[PDB]
């Protein structure tokens, strides 16, 4: 009866050099 | 100044959980903030040797100008009447004072427990004269505008000077602002250090925060080369 | 509240377990009856014994699910003011001034 | 007595001990006869010394098993004994069921008074729950929290007025003192707050010793003025109708608390 | 860490049911006395398992459980009345 | 940093001298039976049969857990599980070599108790065979004196055919019925 987002480095790199 | 830091990230959906966690862990809810940064490089039309008066090699670098803006400049009409709190981020004559910064590529070393970056900064308070715009002043120094980005986020003040920023970044151009952080938030934990001791102590604070978030969100040392603003 | 609902469910589970125990007892005694040659209790023995297993099985299904709900609620419903004082006193003060 | 019961238990268990051990030793020697080889080493030293090597013997029989098979009564005895054991077990189980049922009554009463126990702010820690009010104190069954009349004190300020005999003052005014899980938090918060208030005041008064402010008792400071004096006392409800300065005493009191809030 | 609780609880349930049925088989069937002792053992283990379930439930439960002008005007009055400076 | 032994040897430059190893009891230059104690006294070779090896290692790994909790101050099937607990507590965890050795020893040991092992130790030591042979005799269960003298050729004529059968009888009895 019973059952058992994005690449951190790339983002930073942009803020420091502007490259996308 | 020496900035010791660790970075991480989360997608838009991880927001509320992270805010709730950081609020309990730090004892305070988040604080909304923004900043506009404009990056400048040596004028390419002008050319100078890359050496001292002492004939010593000098590497050309970018100069970063940063300030705040009143939040009202970032809220359009659709944004109108929405609690001006942490939740807002989801739905995304003379010159003014500016912070002028030149940074160095982080300290070298295999198996670094944190990123360590030297930062030379001075403060611009005001200007006067013919060409008083910050732009002219940068040109007068021999620099030109290269690019600029807006960052909006929330920060948390913690013990021992530890600061945590949950940020979103947008590059600004007439062609349009593009979200560098499209998808989520860039997480940053850092301490600014003006003696070896306080440096090893600061590392420990960051390491304990990393340890305390292990399992949930990971904080690591970014690649040195990704934190190098030298022109080339 | 939600936590109150969870606690209530858990308490219900406890009750279920208790029931299981009681019918275990019934089952034992009545098995003792059946071995002695009293078959009249065969309906009641097996009933209590089967109702036991059914109740125990129901509790197992209810308890295991409750544990799963707890794991799913981590970070969501479950963890992984002096301005209030001031308003009290001001209230108190204006009340003294204007009784 | 419980201890005596333990003595009884120990007694019985000891009897068991002796019996089984005896069996083992006998076995040991009987084996020491042939194998052994190392088997005799399990014999007690006194016994080993007492008996010379090579003890007992054995003989051959079949049909003790056949005689045992011939008599089937032992099986019936077994069945009956088993049945009896089953009965005793039944009674015991009924008892357990009742006891656990009542226990569940009280425990879920506790849990229900604890569902009624209301909030998520305060830190709770543990075989009994304790809250951190500030030290910590324990929740137990109405309901109450046990800390370490001992200290529950509020503060009232009384005002004394100097008179024309010019020698001494008299009392012209006094501030009134007014009388689930959240309500116990409320009282505990108002308690800590006032204890803080007296602490800080006492610290500030160190500066004011020259200005007519005297700190007399650890629970009391007196502020002396030419025609009046003020007492600020932190006191319990055991020690110690309107009048002239009651209103002013109440105001100085509310102002005091408000000043601490601003400090916060 | 909760998954461990789930595992322990499930194992406990299986153990309880199995021990119940198997004890029910063991009796009906000093050998008889030995059988009785074994029955006592199994039953006792089952009870202990119930207490274990109680411990789990308790663990779960514990897991669950663990303007300005108005003020300036009001103070203006308060301070006035308190000094009694008026005196005229 | 290559871990050294307890005995000395003359470097005759001719590396070409090493012989092979067999069941003519020609174990290494290292494992020959007259060998030397750390205290410098000459003691006999120690070869263990399993059961005996299983106990040595178990007894030793426990002596070690003790010491680690000290410094912290300032059924066969069941045993297979308990042992893997002891290892994660006392060994470096990367020790796959030891982890298999215990699973092996635990599954192939003929004698469980230190008493039983001692009984084998007593029995087999009157025969004065090589320590290597008594180890094999303690590890390999044999019924006939031929089985023994086939699986352990090192014997052949060291012990009699019938005296060896006596011993295999007493070993079979001491065998633990798990």
């Amino acid at each position: 009866k019973h059952d058992f987002p994005f690449n951190v480095d790339d983002v930073l790199k942009f803020t420091f050099t502007g490259e996308k | 100044v020496q900035q010791l830091s660790l970075f991480g990230s989360i997608g838009d959906d991880g927001y509320d959980l992270l805010i709730s966690t950081l609020t309990t862990i730090s004892g305070n809810p988040p604080l909304l903030y923004n900043s506009l940064c404009t990056v400048w490089k040596p004028n390419p039309s002008y050319d100078v040797e890359n050496v001292n008066s002492r004939n010593q090699l000098v590497e050309p670098n970018r100069i970063k100008l940063s300030k705040e803006v009143p939040f009202s400049y970032l809220i359009d009409e659709t944004m109108m009447d929405k609690p001006l709190n942490f939740r807002i981020l989801k739905s995304f004559e003379s010159c003014s004072p500016w912070s002028l910064q030149i940074s160095d590529i982080p300290a070298a070393g295999n198996n670094r427990s944190v990123s360590m970056q030297t930062i030379a900064e001075t403060i611009i308070l005001s200007s006067a004269g013919k060409n008083s715009s910050v732009s002219s002043l940068m040109n007068g120094l021999g620099y030109v505008f290269e690019f600029q980005y807006l960052t909006i986020g929330v920060k948390f003040f913690m013990k021992h000077g530890l600061i945590l920023e949950l940020q979103k970044i947008w590059q600004i151009e007439e062609a349009g602002n593009s979200q560098i952080t499209s998808g989520g938030f860039l997480l940053k934990a850092y301490i600014n250090v003006s003696d070896i001791d306080r440096i090893n102590y600061t590392e420990t604070a960051l390491m304990n925060l990393k340890k305390e978030l292990q399992g949930y969100i990971e904080l690591s040392v970014p690649d040195r080369q990704s934190m190098d603003s030298r022109v080339a | 509240p939600y936590i109150q609902e969870r606690l209530k469910s858990l308490n219900d589970i406890e009750t279920q377990l208790c029931s299981m125990l009681q019918e275990a007892s019934q089952v034992t005694f009545i098995f003792g009856e059946l071995k002695r040659g009293n078959e009249s209790v065969k309906p009641q023995f097996e009933n209590h014994v089967k109702q036991f297993y059914e109740r125990l099985d129901k509790s197992t299904t209810q308890l295991r699910k409750e544990i799963q709900l707890l794991d799913e609620n981590v970070g969501t419903r479950l963890l992984p003011q002096d301005t209030e004082k001031m308003e009290e006193q001001l209230d108190l003060l204006s009340a003294i001034l204007d009784p | 007595q419980f201890v005596k019961r333990r003595r009884d238990m120990l007694e019985h268990i000891n009897l068991a001990m002796n019996e089984s051990s005896l069996a083992l030793e006998f076995v040991s020697l009987l084996l020491s006869s042939v194998k052994e080889s190392t088997g005799m080493s399990s014999m007690s030293p006194f016994l080993r010394k007492v008996v010379k090597p090579s003890s007992l013997n054995s003989d051959k029989i079949p049909y003790v098993a056949p005689t045992k098979k011939e008599y089937i009564e032992l099986d019936i005895l077994n069945k009956g004994w088993k049945l009896q054991s089953l009965n005793e077990s039944k009674d015991l189980l009924r008892a357990s069921f009742n006891k656990l049922s009542s226990i569940l009554q009280n425990e879920h009463d506790y849990w229900n008074k604890i569902m009624q126990s209301i909030s998520n702010k305060d830190v709770i820690f543990k075989k009994l729950l304790a809250i951190k009010y500030g030290d910590r104190g324990i929740a137990n069954i109405n309901l109450d929290l046990i800390p370490h009349h001992s200290v529950k004190k509020f503060l009232r300020v009384r005002i004394f007025t100097k008179i024309e005999s010019e020698d001494d003052y008299i009392l012209s005014g006094e501030s009134v003192m007014d009388r689930d899980i959240r309500k116990q938090i409320q009282l505990l918060k108002k308690i800590i707050f006032e204890k803080e208030l007296m602490y800080q005041i006492k610290k500030e008064c160190a500066l004011l010793i020259s200005y007519g402010v005297s700190i007399e008792n650890e629970n009391k400071v007196i502020i002396e003025l030419p025609n009046e004096k003020f007492e600020i006392e932190l006191l319990s409800l055991d020690d110690d109708l309107p009048k002239i300065n009651d209103k002013r005493a109440n105001l100085m009191l509310v102002m005091l608390r408000l000043l601490l809030v601003v400090i916060f | 860490s909760n998954q461990a609780l789930y595992e322990k609880l499930e194992q406990t349930r299986t153990i309880l049911s199995v021990k119940l049925a198997e004890l029910i088989n063991m009796t009906t069937i000093a050998v008889a006395t030995t059988s009785v002792m074994m029955v006592n053992n199994q039953t006792m283990q089952l009870i202990k398992n119930v207490q274990d379930l109680l411990i789990l439930t308790r663990s779960i439960k514990e897991k669950w459980l663990l303007d300005e002008k108005q003020i300036e005007e009001l103070l203006d009055n308060c301070i006035e009345t308190f000094v009694a400076e008026k005196t005229t | 940093v290559s871990t050294s032994t307890f005995q000395t040897r003359r470097r005759r430059l001719k590396k070409v001298e090493e012989e092979e190893n067999a069941a003519t009891l020609q174990l290494g230059q290292e494992f020959q039976l007259k060998q030397i104690n750390h205290q410098g006294e000459e003691e006999e070779l120690i070869a263990l049969n399993l059961s005996e090896a299983r106990l040595v290692i178990k007894e030793a790994l426990v002596e070690r857990r003790r010491a680690f909790k000290r410094s912290q101050k300032k059924t066969r099937e069941k045993e297979l599980e308990s042992i893997d607990v002891l290892l994660e507590q006392t060994t470096g965890g990367n020790n796959k070599d030891l982890k298999n050795t215990m699973q092996y020893l635990t599954n192939f040991s003929r004698f469980r108790d230190q008493e039983t092992v001692g009984a084998v130790i007593q029995l087999l030591k009157s025969t004065g065979l090589h320590p290597f042979e008594v180890a094999q005799l303690g590890s390999l269960a044999c019924d006939t004196a031929d089985e023994a003298k086939t699986l352990i050729p090192s014997l052949n004529n060291k012990i009699s055919d019938d005296e060896l059968e006596r011993i295999l009888k007493e070993l079979s009895n001491l065998e633990t019925l798990y």
